[PDB]
């Protein structure tokens, strides 16, 4: 594994630093650590596919060495080493596309394709260079059993689940008292909505509470909270949960009244804010459990009377606001995000040559349906094909 | 000095990298330098030591 | 361009590296590379400026030699260092400000301020350095004609536009049915709207259709797609397509059908998506095509049969909303995003000394209007300035 | 203070570069720097702690010389190095967590721990490997005072205040005119609105203006704008501003007609654009001022004719809106981002260990609060902070 | 950390080996190892305690070399190795007892005490003896990523949970069709009930479905199935799910037919087993699902038709139920058994001296709400305490 | 069948026995031992499975023996015979997995898995370091 990404590494410097006109007292190193590989990877023999549409190839190693007793490179040594730089970004390219659509229902940490266990052995091990980048040094550490640490924007890890629920119903929809959510990618909306709003209630209070559970623990999040949700505030009509029939929705929006939100881990209270509405810190939580309560206004002027009667026949239906965002957080498992281009190369290197449904993975690397039920070896598939994929995005970009 | 020792050394006509018995019988590998050489220019499929 | 940029990679490493108390063995590469710079430079004279209310400089270059042997070195051999380092920042910016300003018709891609042709000679290539950096790693890679590759966060890529349809209309505006889109930055929302909730469509299904074309081929790209729209889901008045009279637009939602979308490069389907929502990978594409339907409920009740009648008088009209957002993206070409700078330092430095409306730049660098149309000279100017702004922005901000 | 970022650092690259396999010729400069700060540290005797239940530990420093003989690090070279590695780790991450929590009103640039306090002593300084990432190039650059900034993405510099002005009123509340906005971090939305349409207005012509200042100064900004109000465009209630009824808001949108944005600085216009919409880059500003205005439409088809009765009674009322983000800035203060964890990290650190309220910071590290007053003593403190926990999360993610 | 248990296993060693009489050919090694300790132990002093109620004490190390020339061990000698082996079992008990509550949320895979920090340095580290041990050993193998073992008997892995739910109820409670299910220990015993003897139902089968959920991974489990529910049989009076209410039971018992019970991994079906009560085994599972069936008599005697009258009163209601017992079971990670006196021995020593907890271990280490939610890192932290009192339970009863 | 438990033993043995720090005489046992199965059991190939979906593998014992150190041990002999366990280990697996399938009526005290009657032959009797459990 970590041989892998030290070649990739000398690769990418062997690509920046040699050209032409440049001083060899600044790549000494990296043509030490070319030479040593070359000498090392000559002489031996590999095969790469199998699976799908990769092709059957079979890879030697048998370049010469490369000077260096010249104070300056030039143009004829700039080509006699760009030529091998080439075959190997091809070559581990190759490897990169074999070793990311292979994954095992046990052990998935562990390498699977022939190449990855080949390049196992115990003398390839004098040839690693450096680990600097993040997904590097986490696999390392994680291999020592330390903290781990993975940074994002926007992490994408609430599932897709809009249902709503409802508690007074009636068969003709013409009084209605519940809850309807909507948490998809990395923002959550709750609306909560009375068609009474509050006139028989219990002194013209009605709560809502909403709970909503994560699958894995989060650290050091950053929280943006705003008192109004943005799709719950329109006239809508949706299908029932009886699967024949319509109902209509008409909102007035309010604003929401004693607006608790507790970020509990563990069944132990954290941190609970109160009237507070966005910019939150909370330090480490792993399940989010929002209430609050819709009150009817104490005044109204004639318009608002006329518009909330008494009776039992309603025009419009009151509905309180709230949308909820997580900006930035690091958690000890690989996730998917907005700002990384790994899962679109794992997908798109999936597809391309049309790899089959796996044993583990469901089809079509959907994330919602994979989220849904994260597992541990998923956890594990995951984070092997992820650190693949970041170790080939620096070989070609 | 250490990235050509491995030429200097396999230069020489008065030394060697290593012999192979294998106990078993082997074809003779032709060369163009000498007529029939006993070659090997690898260790491959026996322990070393 | 190139030994700009190796120019302020020096500067850089000189001006972080060089501090009181380390030792000499970190700095060997950079006291080398800053001894050969300063015995190459020597001896010779520069101009820039020369177009607008840039200042017009002339430079000499006839500084010292920096001492070589010392265990530690002292404050004085800092002070010695910062007295031409400041000196050199200073120069690198007026040549950076000299050719950001510039423009012309023809062969964009090679250098055009005579300072930067001075620069560009062979001689003072020996002062070129590594190239670790991802947009000068781009300029190299497209020298030769490999494979680019630019990593993007949401990047505007689709023009702004807000635009409406209307498939069957008369002089009337009752009876209504079409479409309105809303493409801004990296956002996409479409709207499918309806006057007579297909009362006298066949099959009670109406059909949706919406092109996207992209000007520049895209690949590796992350969407998230919602099937809920908020720019249209509220009472609107929109001026006609005459100028003249204004007509209403009262929304009310259902859940579109058949929500098809199909990313397409060159005509033919590469990747499709039908009744799944949140995130979605396409591998390669350049037409977004996205088709659903108006599906009128088949039974109802008291409180929303009302809102639909099948008489001619009609008071709320269908409406269903699709929204899409790019997140992550990997270009071919070099487009401006909305996580940097860069577009930010050449729209500041144009408009900071009133530059003439050139040939080829559209005047105040208007991203509505630019990416409007498309020339592979205005891509290579483009690549150009925004490589120049990469350089400086490494520099003082 | 720049001597624990060249701790880090150097523990950073002893951890990761120093691994089973490497050639010695690799790591040389890590290894002389390893060797110099592990001679320079030893024999003296450090303490942390001392305040809230951040538990008291102290320090003592004797270790071997890294090896520097064998051409290949073997693997009792790694456990060597590592041992060493896990208690400066340790040490390091003790002296960073006793430094944030302690603050002074005077002199927030000192240093507050005794810790840091003998570390910038006369015999310390001997170990500045590297200064090079953004907060301590910064850190260095604001100690020599030369003017250079950050790199924001999405930042947050407007506070949470959402006012709203009322022009003209009365008790009846059958004819209202004014303005009500809302600043939420990185977006502004303002949304003027009119019970009347402007009908009894002079030239049937309504003037809007809206003013929001900054704390602080930015510049080569990037502004994404859109002419469409999201979060007043559907019916609310609000309660008055006297807090004594509550009133009704029923809107309808009109496309904003001369819509006006202009970027001043110190009440001079610096940058303005006029009937633009997409992307807009201002050079520099410092104080932001909308304004649009309310057109009723010369002539109306009969839908229109329906809600704009020219008597006294209303049932519709119109109203426009504008969208203003902030994609990217360069900020020459110090300020909270969204693209990192910075501020995260300090109230974890903060809040985890129980640490009362100081006399600068705000209870509960509230951005809103401590943004609404960023008195100088709050910034410098700010900075340190801030760039402590860089440092902090530089080694532990 | 494998310090400490070189130091309990070498004092165990000699306390039961070196006794007067035995030849010196038979403990030459271990007194080897005994005087090597004592040289490497020599001049360090040492702090324990500081936390909670939990004495502080001082240790200082100064004692000569034992003797080597004997051939039979006589008085003297042994009577100085006690004399020396008392000091330092009392040192190891306190500094386990020590090391032991202490507690924390990061890394709790590290030395927690100051003890444990210092021994386990480079120098200390030439007192390792042996790891012969089971926990010790899986600790080893886990702390460099190996597959993980445990072998408990009849273990603690189910919460408890006494919860019930009722298909057909009534707002009377008089006529039910439910199921009800004790999960406590390892113990899980379902029982469903039928009112009307499935006189309503369709083909006169009624059938009950429940899901049991395991926390953690078991492997190569055994598994007793008793058919019939030695509790949900007798009389009772229970109180319904609204608490305002409580309704009579009479269960009367009748055997279960088409018995099928599953084992599921990773939500897929792995292990079928259908009508075979007695001794069942399976390899590995995650989710224990169950479903039986109810099927009322074709035939009756005269001694049953009082039983299940078709008319409207019902008094006697035919009843089913299945006991699940696990005899032996192994997993991955740790959890309290029945066979030794792990969470014993850890809730003792907590008790003992009142540590102060935060949110890193339960209240008073409460097992079923620790199984209740179960995080990684308090996983981490009790494998740890786990393995320090397997340690200690070498030395002292 | 003596000679898998004398392997199973001597593995665990060396598995939690030979760490960093101890003394040389507290393996000097275990190294010959470890020695001495080297010496018999190179060359000498050997082949698992062959029934069900257990994979047919192949095993070709190509190790060589062993160093010493007169102080303490180094972490790289350490590894070196970490790797020669984890072989080893992998062969006792596997050949336990193709034991655990074989029965018949006849005398079932004689061994059944070829790998283990060709194991069980006087030539490879001297590994048999004890029978404790």
């Amino acid at each position: 594994m970590d041989v892998l990404y030290s070649l990739s590494k000398t690769l990418k410097d062997a690509r920046d630093k040699i050209v032409e006109g440049t001083l060899y007292s600044n790549v000494s190193d990296l043509i030490q650590q070319f030479n040593q590989m070359i000498i090392t990877m000559n002489g031996n023999e590999f095969q790469t596919g199998g699976i799908g549409n990769l092709p059957i190839r079979n890879w030697n190693f048998n370049f010469g060495l490369l000077g260096t007793t010249l104070l300056n490179l030039d143009a004829n040594y700039v080509e006699t080493a760009r030529n091998t730089i080439d075959y190997f970004v091809d070559f581990v390219d190759n490897v990169c596309m074999d070793e990311m659509v292979r994954e095992s229902q046990r052990n998935g940490i562990a390498p699977q394709s022939d190449s990855l266990r080949k390049l196992s052995a115990i003398k390839f091990k004098r040839i690693n260079f450096d680990n600097s980048s993040e997904y590097i040094e986490n696999w390392n550490l994680q291999n020592r059993r330390q903290r781990t640490g993975f940074t994002f924007h926007k992490p994408n890890i609430f599932p897709y689940s809009a249902s709503f629920t409802l508690n007074r119903s009636q068969p003709a929809h013409d009084n209605l008292m519940g809850t309807m959510w909507l948490n998809a990618g990395s923002e959550i909306q709750v609306a909560g909505f009375d068609y009474s709003c509050a006139i028989n209630a219990p002194a013209n209070i009605q709560q809502f509470e909403h709970i909503v559970p994560l699958r894995r623990v989060l650290t050091t999040a950053t929280i943006t909270l705003l008192p109004d949700a943005e799709r719950f505030s329109f006239p809508r009509v949706i299908n029932s949960a009886d699967g024949a029939t319509t109902w209509f929705f008409n909102p007035v929006i309010l604003r929401p009244n004693n607006v608790e939100v507790e970020f509990l881990l563990n069944g132990q209270i954290i941190n609970t804010y109160q009237a507070r509405f966005g910019t939150i810190v909370a330090r480490n939580f792993d399940t989010i459990r929002l209430s609050f309560q819709l009150m009817r206004p104490p005044n109204m002027t004639p318009a608002v009377a006329v518009l909330f009667p008494n009776a039992q026949p309603f025009e419009h239906h009151a509905t309180v606001g709230l949308t909820l965002r997580i900006e930035s957080a690091v958690c000890e498992s690989v996730l998917a995000d907005a700002s990384e281009t790994l899962l679109a190369n794992v997908t798109s290197v999936r597809q391309e040559y049309a790899i089959p449904v796996g044993p583990v993975f469901p089809p079509g690397m959907n994330w919602t349906d994979l989220i849904t039920n994260y597992s541990p070896s998923r956890e594990d598939n995951l984070q092997r094909v992820f650190t693949v994929a970041s170790i080939r995005s620096m070989l070609i970009k | 000095i250490l990235m050509a020792m491995d030429q200097i050394e396999r230069a020489s006509d008065k030394i060697a990298q290593g012999v192979i018995i294998a106990y078993r019988d082997m074809q003779l590998e032709r060369d163009e330098m000498y007529g029939y050489v006993n070659i090997a220019r690898n260790l491959d499929g026996f322990q070393q030591i």
